[PDB]
């Protein structure tokens, strides 16, 4: 089993609700009767 | 099955004085010193979690 | 255990003894020997308050099979009784023997009526959960009243 | 020892042998937190004031 | 197995620094300039305990 | 069940300002706690502003005729060069301070075994025994001997604590089944 | 198990109980009850009779026993509600705790083992009545029902 | 019969929360050639029942209103309000949570009217105890700050060895709360020696153990009792 | 206080109590409790036809 791994989370979106955001693209879990999923969270955001 | 519960007490009591006669840790004497002596709770729970 | 692994711990409990059995007095009564003592004193007091409020795990959803929610920062967590784990203690099952049912569990207080007459009032409701299938009623006052500041 | 030379007497407050708290010292170090990894010294835990 | 074996508090006022970590703190420059930040956490980690 | 993801109520109005910072501070509570696995809410709960203070800040008062602890906390002169650490954290009363001119406080220093834990603070919400609050060992000048019969041991008590004693008990519960 | 010290109390109290008492271990024990022996058994008198010999003395005590009795009134365990199985109550001031007969224990004294005899045997002290209006002869009274 | 093979129902939901329920549970019993054979239908128990809940039910506590301050100690100068429990707590209720006595800093009107014990020729400990003047200098700490040793001369041997103390000793000169039946702080100090050696020996290879002078007797017979 | 104050005064019996041994006994007590339970059934059942 694979397990997930995240890739990098994205740069600080603009402000209204500043933001980041995560694939679990760097190793995707599937492969090989894959592992568990990444935790999240999958996107992120916050104040400017 | 098997449950065990056990205890052993070894001093009978303590009993601290009341707070009149209580000498207070200089460490925390000395944050109460800085508590803003005013309503901000931000710092009311930085000395409760400490 | 062993008795003499048993008997060896207990001899090195007198000199290592851990608190076991307390009865305790708010922080608040400790507040002395500075300047604004006493008014640091009762805005401490009003923090403790603020504090449990923050913390009481009234603010978290039941678990089940008797789990007991907790919090932990800005989350709950279910401690779950043993081998009863998941999420929210949903899988496995409970060790040795229970009554059964859900026991009730008290929502979180109300905001205090505004100091009529220079009284406070205060209500919860026993609604998370409600008891149910006899599990046993939650147990306390459903409301409070105290004098005004 | 500049607080100790030149001084016409001193002052031995502690007569008593004295152990340091057993890995004291490494919890004067500061850690990277990323990697849970020790690295140089940021605090003094041999001062005693 | 989890064992314990003692509870410690580092004061949170006033603390006595390491030389080192005094000295590496002197030197940083004034302006914003990252890598010589980045080689302080090198050196002595982002955290202390 | 669902995880539910924290979120943060507004910003409460500013608390008044700090006359000794000059900073006011408010805080922002939490609407919906995370619950299930639900994430935490992000960020501070907290921030701070400069103010200009209307109220100003407090000074100390002194010892008057009370030894001074560097610290600042006060002790009566009696305790002053005298064998013991009267001061807790300072031990300016011990300072510059003759052995010639000193004389024995008691025959003994040891404390009973685990007496500081006696001065811990504790939190009733978690039940964990946090840090020290009150000083377990200011013996003020007594030569405060218990003997411990079990332990077999002599333990110098404070001289304000009401009471600490060794009798033992012991509670053995076996389920089989 | 109470008094003794804590090797021996604690060897004593493993025993599984199969046999009853372990010579050795027992005796063991009681040699360390010589050594730390428990309170079993005392005559007590008020500690009001202790206050002597400091600046007003006399007025302190007669203080002290006003406050006493105040005291007594206030937090008389005859507020509390009864133990089950002969238990008797005393109270911390805002809590009733139940000291168990030895044949009946869990935490409230709830269950009885089984030798226990005669149950639902009942009896305790109510708390006095305030006291009477004075008699034709000035005195007050007051009275407590066995209830 | 193997009664396993009727399978236990479920126990029944305790019949009440509080002050010993029951729950019970009925077998899967299915009549059938092995229930007649194997003695089944006479020596399985057809139902079982037991104790649930056996607990008292839980009572809560209740306070009233704070009275009035009190008039202002001239001397404290605090003014104490208090209030009084209506019902405690037991079986586990909430406990009362808040405290029954406030303290409030006054400015009193009146002055104190105390003064000092001068306590004649006795010798004033620095606490301002006064002990007996011959125990000034009697070579042991009898002030316990050992002020009555402050300064000595020849002082006297008292007694030839450090003998002893007595098994748990202070434990006889702790206080106690009859209301609550528990030891509460310590009153009399049985260190206390009264400068006199008297001693008891609890047996002949026993070290004797020094008597503390607010003990009129001790005895170390050994009793079952 | 001189002047009553029955706070100040209850909390000597909160600290001390209200009375004090002018005599009594010093030793041990032990308790125990053992609650052994058995059950056995057995089955040995034989047809032919």
């Amino acid at each position: 089993p694979i397990d997930g791994k995240w890739n990098c989370w994205s740069n600080w979106s603009s402000c209204s609700g500043r933001r980041k955001t995560r694939q679990r693209q760097c190793n995707n879990p599937p492969p090989q009767n894959g592992g568990s999923p990444c935790s999240g969270p999958a996107s992120e955001t916050l104040d400017c | 099955q098997l449950l065990v519960v056990e205890n052993t007490v070894e001093v009978a009591q303590f009993i601290n004085n009341n707070p009149e006669f209580l000498q207070l840790a200089e460490p925390f004497w000395k944050e109460l010193s800085h508590l803003p002596s005013l309503y901000d709770y931000s710092a009311y729970r930085r000395l409760i979690d400490q | 255990g062993n008795k003499r692994r048993y008997s060896a711990w207990a001899e090195s409990v007198t000199n290592l003894p851990q608190v076991i059995k307390q009865k305790l007095t708010p922080l608040y009564e400790l507040v002395k020997e500075v300047p604004c003592a006493s008014v640091k004193k009762l805005y401490l007091k009003w923090a403790l308050e603020e504090y449990l409020d923050e913390f009481d795990p009234c603010h978290c959803r039941p678990c089940q099979n008797g789990g007991l929610a907790t919090v932990e920062g800005t989350h709950c967590l279910c401690h779950c009784k043993p081998y009863t784990f998941g999420a929210a203690c949903e899988q496995g099952v409970l060790v040795g023997n229970q009554a059964g049912g859900v026991d009730g569990g008290w929502s979180c207080w109300s905001s205090w009526s505004p100091c009529v007459q220079g009284k406070k009032t205060r209500s919860r409701e026993c609604n998370n959960p409600p008891p149910s299938g006899g599990g046993r009623s939650c147990v306390g006052e459903t409301t409070e009243s105290t004098q005004c500041e | 020892q500049s607080d100790e030379a030149n001084c016409r007497r001193i002052y031995k407050k502690c007569q008593h042998e004295m152990d340091q708290y057993w890995g004291i010292g490494s919890l004067a170090s500061g850690i990277n937190l990323f990697t849970n990894s020790f690295e140089g010294p940021v605090l003094d835990h041999r001062y005693y004031a | 197995s989890d064992l314990e074996v003692a509870h410690y508090k580092l004061k949170p006022r006033s603390l006595m620094l390491h030389y080192e970590f005094l000295q590496r703190v002197k030197r940083l420059p004034l302006e914003y300039s990252y890598g010589e930040y980045r080689d302080l956490f090198r050196d002595f980690g982002t955290h202390y305990i | 069940s669902s995880p539910v993801n924290c979120q943060w109520d507004f910003y409460a109005p500013w608390s008044e300002c700090n006359g000794c910072t000059k900073t006011q501070t408010r805080r922002r509570s939490v609407a919906v706690y995370g619950q299930y696995g639900g994430q935490p809410c992000v960020g501070n709960a907290f921030e701070t502003q400069s103010c200009e203070p209307t109220r100003g800040c407090p000074t100390e008062e002194g010892c008057g005729e009370r030894f001074r602890c560097f610290s600042g906390q006060c002790i009566s002169k009696s305790l002053v060069c005298n064998g013991d650490s009267d001061c807790d954290e300072d031990s300016a009363d011990e300072d510059r301070c003759e052995d010639s001119e000193r004389r024995p406080s008691c025959d003994i220093d040891k404390p009973p075994p685990n007496i500081e834990l006696t001065g811990n603070g504790y939190n009733e919400l978690t039940g964990q025994f946090r840090n020290r609050v009150i000083n377990t060992k200011s013996f003020g000048g007594q030569c405060r001997k218990v003997f411990s019969g079990d332990g077999k041991d002599f333990y110098r008590l404070s001289g304000n604590v009401l009471s600490y004693t060794f009798q033992v008990k012991i509670n053995n519960d076996f389920n089989y089944e | 198990i109470r008094g003794g010290r804590s090797e021996y109390g604690a060897a004593l109290a493993w025993e599984k109980g199969s046999s009853g008492l372990e010579e050795k271990t027992f005796s063991e024990w009681l040699e360390s009850v010589k050594e730390n022996p428990a309170v079993i058994d005392f005559e007590l008198a008020p500690i009001v009779d202790l206050v002597r010999n400091i600046p007003c003395a006399v007025t302190k005590r007669n203080n002290l026993r006003k406050a006493l009795q105040e005291y007594a009134a206030k937090f008389d365990p005859c507020q509390c509600a009864p133990c089950p199985n002969n238990g008797r109550p005393t109270l911390s001031g805002t809590e009733c705790l139940c000291v168990c007969q030895s044949g009946t224990y869990g935490e409230n004294c709830e269950k009885q083992s089984p030798d226990y005899k005669s149950n639902a045997v009942d009896g305790q002290w109510g708390c006095w009545s305030s006291w009477s209006t004075c008699d034709a002869t000035y005195k007050r009274s007051r009275t407590r029902e066995c209830n | 019969c193997f009664c396993d093979h009727y399978a236990w129902t479920q126990w029944t939901s305790c019949s009440k929360t509080c002050n010993s329920g029951t729950q019970s549970r009925h077998r899967q019993i299915v009549v059938d050639k092995y229930y007649q054979e194997n003695f089944c239908e006479q020596i399985c128990s057809k139902q079982e029942t037991r104790e649930c809940n056996w607990q008292r039910c839980p009572i809560n506590c209740l306070l009233g209103d704070f009275g009035p301050w009190s008039d202002c100690d001239p001397c404290i100068e605090k003014q104490s309000k208090v209030r009084s429990v209506l019902r405690p707590s037991q079986f586990g209720g909430q406990p009362c949570t808040a405290p029954l006595v406030a303290f409030q800093p006054c400015i009193p009107s009146k002055l104190c009217k105390i003064e000092e014990a001068d306590c004649k020729n006795k010798f004033r400990c620095d606490s301002g105890r006064c002990i007996a003047r011959k125990l000034e200098c009697n070579g042991e700490n009898d002030c316990g700050d050992n002020s009555d040793e402050r300064d000595c001369g020849r002082t006297k041997a008292v007694c030839t060895r450090k003998y002893n103390p007595i098994p748990s000793v202070q434990l006889m000169g702790n206080g106690f709360h009859f209301l609550a039946g528990e030891p509460r702080g310590e009153v009399l100090d049985n260190s206390f020696t009264g400068g006199i050696c008297k001693t008891v020996k609890s047996s002949r290879t026993s070290n004797p153990y020094r008597v503390p002078a607010n003990l009129e007797n001790v005895g170390f017979e050994v009793q079952t009792a | 206080p001189l002047e009553y104050n029955s706070a100040l005064y209850s909390r000597i019996f909160d600290d001390f109590g209200t009375h004090y041994f002018t005599s009594g006994s010093l030793g041990g007590v032990y308790d125990l409790l053992y609650q052994f339970s058995s059950e056995e059934l057995k089955n040995s059942g034989l047809t032919e036809e």
